RNA sequence: CGCUGAAAGCAUCUAAGCGGGAAGCCCGCCCCAAGAUGAGGCCUCCCACGGCAGCCGGUAAGGACCCGGGAAGACCA
RNA sequence: CGAUGUCGGCUCGUCGCAUCCUGGGGCUGAAGAAGGUCCCAAGGGUUGGGCUGUUCGCCCAUUAAAGCGGCACGCGAGCUG
């Protein structure tokens, strides 16, 4: 039953230095900040950090996974990367790529355009499948739903912006 | 989202969160989504 | 943020496109700088303007040192325009071409003791069915005991007019620089005769 | 014998670091120097207290979710005319008002405390314009 | 709502 | 409505953190505004005059009075 | 009770929000358009007329809408009567 306790495995060859409430976290693909409670103590170990509580107060536990998941995504953020999938869907729906942007073409009568902030990379593969990708989760993670909140999945159609692995449920229409 | 006093599970799929100082009601069936209020 | 100082001289329409432009002429030009207000100096940034020349006979001894210092012959209106630094130590009319649109402020036409009809648009009293000597009075007032007073503000009578107006966002019909005139379509607020200031719209 | 009345004094002038200071308890303390009674000669019918320079006061301390809740409120005498500003905002905007605010609350009303209340300088940011007084750094 | 006059006309 | 996320191995918009989001709120526009006695600032002008933080006298820059007037105005301004 | 003028109208507002409209939103037995229902929201707006002393109400013609209340059933040293 339990997070912070869970030992972070950290491959070769990624770095984790700690500092007093943030430790730093470098990779084969780039630098990364955590922020972290000064009342968590963050071990570096060999090929392992781990993160230890003060206490079992309830505060304290809670501090103490969220930490631990927080390096845990670092670690893996500059070594494998991160990234989430979207797929468009319905008739008139596509995507393309305009230099590093992406634009977007959802039965609005204008075609949605996305910059990519600095981190996030997009990937048009097929024209009806998006691909975002960065070191960050939480950008990751982010700029996908700002993408997909463009053209919600409909309720009554499969169609618009989909989530890859995102199930499709629909209701009936007469 | 129903605004009442009385919030509760309605299903079994209904889960009880708390959030921001107020009682919610989160369900994958929409209907059951409420606020305490 | 260009501005310049002018006088309103009158309206007329003028013929374009087979309209008629209702128009304000303005004597604008020629408007010598006479102080730059900096940031260093000053907190903040504009440009005193001069204009109309005036007659050294009556400038005395305090202004005269201030014209001095700008190597300005004496004028007989300062005013400043803010945000606004022109490169040179002269502005004109030409920094405003036909099609852009201004804003003007000028002083209005005063009305003095205006009664609340004229200042405020209220509907006064019936003329007949009994109204007893209150066919150009304000009503009510108030409330009774709760709260027993009169609003801060409250519209009443009182003087109107002569006032600092800046009516917004006028086109600029057409500029005659070899005459510093300005046509501006509409209205100006104030007296043929009148200083004005012309600025560049804040309005998009 | 009469109690001892004491003959007009040059007054003292000290300064005080907000940084990281809560508030409330900054202010009463400020409002004692104010009223002069660190002195064992204090007397209620003239100021005979310190002046008294405050830095940093952008950077005072406030607990609880103040910053969001406290709301400092300003009545026009028009129809509508309350304006609530809160806390964060007033720091943003006007930090000095929010010690100079608390600490005028805590001094007498009337001709002296007003007056008293002149005798207080407080400043955003490290400096202050007094050097000419050399002003006695006090650890409050 | 029509009530009585509790006073006579002046 | 979210992202990331523990407590609570799952889940969770939240407990740490971050995002989106109203004709509304703050700024922005227009007008008043330093009696803002917390009486602000800048430019220019006068000057360190006689007799005994005070009184009396003559001036300086300047001001008022008076007059001719004014799309300013009840008088005043 | 050695007087706190009393319904309706006019005039003039100002506030509340349990919102009539306009803005934002959740659910819908929400395909769409249009609705219902609840939530946030008081910035602004909220028509002209026939009847009747009427407030109210009914009715005609419109409207985004034709909101409901407080202010001594707001307002007679302000008018009406
Ligand atoms: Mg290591
Ligand atoms: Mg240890
Ligand atoms: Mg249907
Ligand atoms: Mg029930
Ligand atoms: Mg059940
Ligand atoms: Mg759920
Ligand atoms: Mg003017
Ligand atoms: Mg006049
Ligand atoms: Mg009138
Ligand atoms: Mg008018
Ligand atoms: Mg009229
Ligand atoms: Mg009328
Ligand atoms: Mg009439
Ligand atoms: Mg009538
Ligand atoms: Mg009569
Ligand atoms: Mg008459
Ligand atoms: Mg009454
Ligand atoms: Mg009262
Ligand atoms: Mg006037
Ligand atoms: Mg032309
Ligand atoms: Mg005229
Ligand atoms: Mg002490
Ligand atoms: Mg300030
Ligand atoms: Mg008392
Ligand atoms: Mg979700
Ligand atoms: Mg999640
Ligand atoms: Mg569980
Ligand atoms: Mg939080
Ligand atoms: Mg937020
Ligand atoms: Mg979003
Ligand atoms: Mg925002
Ligand atoms: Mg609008
Ligand atoms: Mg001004
Ligand atoms: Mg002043
Ligand atoms: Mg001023
Ligand atoms: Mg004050
Ligand atoms: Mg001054
Ligand atoms: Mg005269
Ligand atoms: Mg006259
Ligand atoms: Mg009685
Ligand atoms: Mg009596
Ligand atoms: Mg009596
Ligand atoms: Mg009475
Ligand atoms: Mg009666
Ligand atoms: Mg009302
Ligand atoms: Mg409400
Ligand atoms: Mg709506
Ligand atoms: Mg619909
Ligand atoms: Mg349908
Ligand atoms: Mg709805
Ligand atoms: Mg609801
Ligand atoms: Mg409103
Ligand atoms: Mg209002
Ligand atoms: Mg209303
Ligand atoms: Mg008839
Ligand atoms: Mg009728
Ligand atoms: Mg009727
Ligand atoms: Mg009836
Ligand atoms: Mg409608
Ligand atoms: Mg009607
Ligand atoms: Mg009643
Ligand atoms: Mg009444
Ligand atoms: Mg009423
Ligand atoms: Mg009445
Ligand atoms: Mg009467
Ligand atoms: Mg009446
Ligand atoms: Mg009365
Ligand atoms: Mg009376
Ligand atoms: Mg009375
Ligand atoms: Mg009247
Ligand atoms: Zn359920």
């Amino acid at each position: 039953s339990r997070i912070g306790r869970l030992p972070i495995p950290v491959p070769k060859g990624v770095s984790v230095e700690v500092a007093p409430g943030r430790v730093k976290v470098k990779g084969p693909k780039g630098e990364l900040e955590v922020p972290v409670s000064p009342e968590m103590r963050v071990v570096v170990e060999e090929g392992v950090v781990r993160v230890e509580r003060p206490s079992d107060e309830r505060r304290h536990k809670s501090l103490h996974g969220l930490t631990r998941t927080l390096i845990a995504n670092a670690v893996k953020g500059v070594s494998e990367g991160y990234s989430k999938e979207l797929l468009i869907k319905g008739i008139g729906y596509r995507a393309r790529l305009v230099g590093r942007a992406l634009e977007l073409t959802v039965g609005f009568s204008h075609p949605v355009v996305v910059e990519p902030p600095e981190g996030i990379t997009f990937e048009v593969p097929e024209p009806t499948r998006v691909r975002v990708s960065g070191i960050d989760k939480q950008k990751v993670g982010q700029v996908a739903a700002n993408i997909r909140a463009i053209r919600k999945p409909s309720a009554y159609h499969e169609k618009g912006i989909y989530y890859a692995g995102e199930p499709v449920r629909l209701k009936p229409g007469k | 989202m129903k605004v009442r006093a009385s919030v509760k599970r309605i299903c079994d799929k209904c889960k009880v969160i708390r959030r921001h100082g107020r009682v919610y009601v989160i369900c994958e069936n929409p209907k059951h989504k409420q606020r305490q209020g | 943020m260009k501005g310049i100082l002018g006088v309103k001289v009158g309206m007329t329409r003028i013929f374009r496109d087979d309209r008629a432009v209702p128009v304000t002429v303005i004597l604008a030009g020629p408007c010598p700088v006479v102080q730059r207000r900096t940031p260093e100096k000053d907190g903040y940034t504009a440009v005193q303007l001069g204009f109309l020349p005036q007659n050294p006979k009556r400038v005395n001894r305090p202004l005269k040192g201030h014209f001095a210092k700008a190597g300005v012959e004496p004028v007989r209106i300062l005013r400043e325009i803010r945000d606004f630094n022109p490169e040179g130590d002269t502005v004109t009319v030409e920094i405003f071409k036909p099609g852009e649109r201004v804003d003007v402020t000028g002083t209005s036409k005063g009305r003095g003791f205006a009664g609340v009809m004229k200042r405020w648009n209220f509907a006064g009293g019936p003329d007949s069915h009994g109204a007893h000597k209150i066919h150009r009075h304000p009503g009510s007032i108030g409330n009774r005991k709760t709260p027993g007073r009169v609003y801060k503000g409250k519209k009443m009578a009182g003087h109107y007019g002569a006032e600092r107006v800046t009516v917004m966002n006028l086109e600029v019909v057409d500029v005659i620089p070899e005459e510093n005139l300005l046509l501006v379509k509409g209205a100006v607020p104030g007296p043929n005769g009148g200083l004005v200031i012309v600025r560049e719209t804040k309005k998009a | 014998m009469k109690t001892y009345v004491p003959k007009q004094v040059e007054p003292r002038w000290v300064l005080i670091d907000a940084e990281g200071k809560t508030l409330g308890r900054l202010a009463t303390k400020i409002a004692t120097l104010l009223r002069g009674k660190h002195r064992p000669d204090w007397t209620p019918n003239v100021a005979m207290g310190d002046f008294v320079v405050v830095v940093n006061a952008d950077k005072i301390r406030v607990t609880g979710k103040k910053l969001e809740q406290k709301i400092y409120t300003r009545y026009s005498g028009y129809p509508g005319g309350l304006k609530k500003i809160p806390l964060e905002k007033m720091l943003a905007t006007h930090p000095e008002r929010v010690l100079e605010h608390a600490v005028k609350g805590m001094l007498p009303k009337g001709p002296l405390g007003r007056r008293l209340f002149k005798r207080l300088k407080v400043y955003a940011g490290p400096d202050h314009p007094h050097q000419a007084q050399r002003p006695e750094k006090l650890e409050v | 709502v029509d009530k009585p006059d509790y006073r006579p006309r002046p």
